[PDB]
C-alpha cells in the first residue's frame, strides 16, 4: 500500500517543518521547507522511489477570529494617508484665513 | 536483434536514472562523513562519494543505488 | 505490429485555474483567478513523462502562485507584470523541463 | 489529394471585452469595458499556431489592462489616450508576433 | 522502524484562545505604531500653519 | 520524394523550437554554473552555455533539449 505509506510520511514531517516555523515564512519560504521536507523523506524512501514532488501547500486558512487582527494592519496602514491629507487641507485654509484677517 | 545495437529513443525515453549518469554539478553544503543532498532542477536528491568534499566543488554523477547517486569530483 | 499510441496537440492553449485564496506579506486576505498559456515543444515527453497534464500543470502554478504573491506586497500585485512572470517561470520552466514550454 | 483547410478573414474586426473591475493607484474600485480591433495579417499562422484565437485575445487583452490601469493614477485614467494604448501594445505586439496585428 | 510521528496535538477550545491571543498581540503593535506616525506628521503640518 | 529537399513551408510552420535556432540576443543577468535564463519575446526560456558568461554579451542558439537553449558567445 505505497499510497498509505507516502500519505502518512508526508504528513508527518509538515507538522514539525511548519512547526519550527513562524507564520510569514509559512507566507515567503517554498525552497527551504522543500529542501528541509526531503531531506528526511529521501531518507526514509530510499528503499522504493523517488519523492520528487517539491511539496506544495496549497492553501492555508486561519479561523474567523484571526483574519480580523490579520487585515488590521492594513486597515490602519490607510487610515495615516487620510489623516496627513486632512492636515493639509486645514494648513491651507488657516494660511488663507489668516491673509483675510490682516 | 533489431532492439540491441540499434534502437535507444525509447531506452532514453522513460528512465529518469539512466539519464543523471554524466551529467555535471555543484555543491553547496560540504558532505559530512561521506553523504549529503544535492540540488537537481528545483528539488534535491541525496547523493555519496568516497571522500569528503568541500562546498564548492564540480562533481560528476557515475551510477545509481536506489535513489541515491555516486558522485566523484571533476577537474573543470 | 504497428499502432497509434496518442493524439498531440501543438498549438497554445488557454488554461484557466480555479479561484484561489491567498494572504499577502502585509497579512491582507485576497481571493484571485488565474489563466495560463500552454505549448507543447515536439517533444513525445508529454505523452509518456507524465499522466494527466492538465493536473500537472494546475497544481503547479497554483503552487508557485501562493508563495511568489505572499512576498510582495499588496501593491506590488497591482502595479508589476514582469516580475511576477520572471519569478514564476524560473521555478516552472525546471520543473516542466521534462515535458514541455510554459 | 488537396482539400481546404480553414477560412480566414482578413478584414478588421471588432471584438468586446466582457466587464472587468481593477483596483487604481489610489487604492480605488472601479469597474471598466474595454472594446478591441483585430487584423489577420496574410500569414496562415492565425490558423495553424493558436486554437480558439478569441479567448487568446481577450485574455491577454484583459490581463494586461489590469496591470496598466494599476500603475496609472485614477486622473490619468481620464484624461490620457495615447499612453494607455503605446504602453498595452508594447507587450501585445510581442505577444501575438506568431499570428497577427493588434 | 517507525519513526513516529504525532499526526494532530489538539488543544481544547479553552486554550486555543489563550495561543492565538500572542499573534494577536503582536498584530494590534503594528497598526498602533503605524497611527503614530500619522499623528506625527499631523502635528508638524498643523504647527506650520500656525506660525 | 517531393516533400525532401523541396518544400520547408510546412516544416518551419509549426516546430518552435527550430525556429529559435541561429537567433541572437543579450543577456541581462550573469550565468552562474553555466545555466541561467534569459529574455525571449515577454517571456523567459532556460539557457545552458559551456562557460561562465557575464551580463550584458551578445549570444547565439545552437541546438535545443527539452526546453532548454544552448547558447555560445558570438562577435558583433
Amino acid at each position: 500500500n505505497l499510497e498509505l505509506a507516502i500519505i502518512n510520511l508526508t504528513m508527518t514531517n509538515i507538522r514539525t517543518v511548519l512547526g519550527s516555523m513562524e507564520l510569514d515564512e509559512m507566507l515567503s519560504q517554498r525552497d527551504s521547507i522543500n529542501s528541509r521536507l526531503l531531506r528526511i523523506v529521501d531518507e526514509a524512501t530510499n528503499p522504493w522511489g523517488i519523492k520528487v514532488t517539491r511539496i506544495e501547500i496549497r492553501d492555508v486558512r486561519p479561523p474567523a477570529e484571526l483574519i480580523s487582527s490579520m487585515n488590521a494592519q492594513m486597515k490602519a496602514e490607510r487610515t495615516k494617508r487620510a489623516y496627513i491629507l486632512e492636515a493639509e487641507g486645514i494648513r491651507q485654509a488657516e494660511i488663507l484665513k489668516a491673509e483675510g484677517e490682516k | 536483434r533489431r532492439v540491441r545495437e540499434q534502437k535507444h529513443s525509447d531506452s532514453h525515453l522513460n528512465q529518469r536514472g539512466q539519464q543523471l549518469i554524466g551529467r555535471r554539478f555543484v555543491l553547496e553544503s560540504p558532505l559530512v562523513n561521506g553523504r549529503g543532498h544535492m540540488r537537481v532542477g528545483d528539488s534535491s536528491w541525496p547523493v555519496s562519494a568516497s571522500e569528503d568534499l568541500g562546498a564548492g566543488t564540480h562533481v560528476e554523477v557515475i551510477a545509481i543505488e536506489g535513489i541515491t547517486l555516486h558522485i566523484r569530483a571533476v577537474s573543470s | 505490429m504497428d499502432r497509434i499510441g496518442r493524439k498531440i496537440n501543438m498549438m497554445e492553449q488557454v488554461l484557466d485555474i480555479p479561484s484561489q485564496e491567498v494572504i499577502s506579506k502585509d497579512n491582507a486576505n485576497v481571493t484571485i483567478d488565474a489563466v495560463c498559456f500552454i505549448q507543447v515543444i515536439d517533444a513525445p515527453r508529454a505523452a509518456y513523462e507524465v499522466s494527466n497534464l492538465e493536473l500537472a500543470i494546475i497544481n503547479l502554478t497554483m503552487t508557485n502562485i501562493r508563495t511568489v504573491l505572499g512576498s510582495m506586497e499588496l501593491d506590488e500585485m497591482l502595479s508589476q507584470r514582469d516580475s511576477i512572470n520572471s519569478r514564476l517561470l524560473r521555478i516552472v520552466d525546471e520543473a516542466t523541463n521534462p515535458w514541455g514550454i510554459k
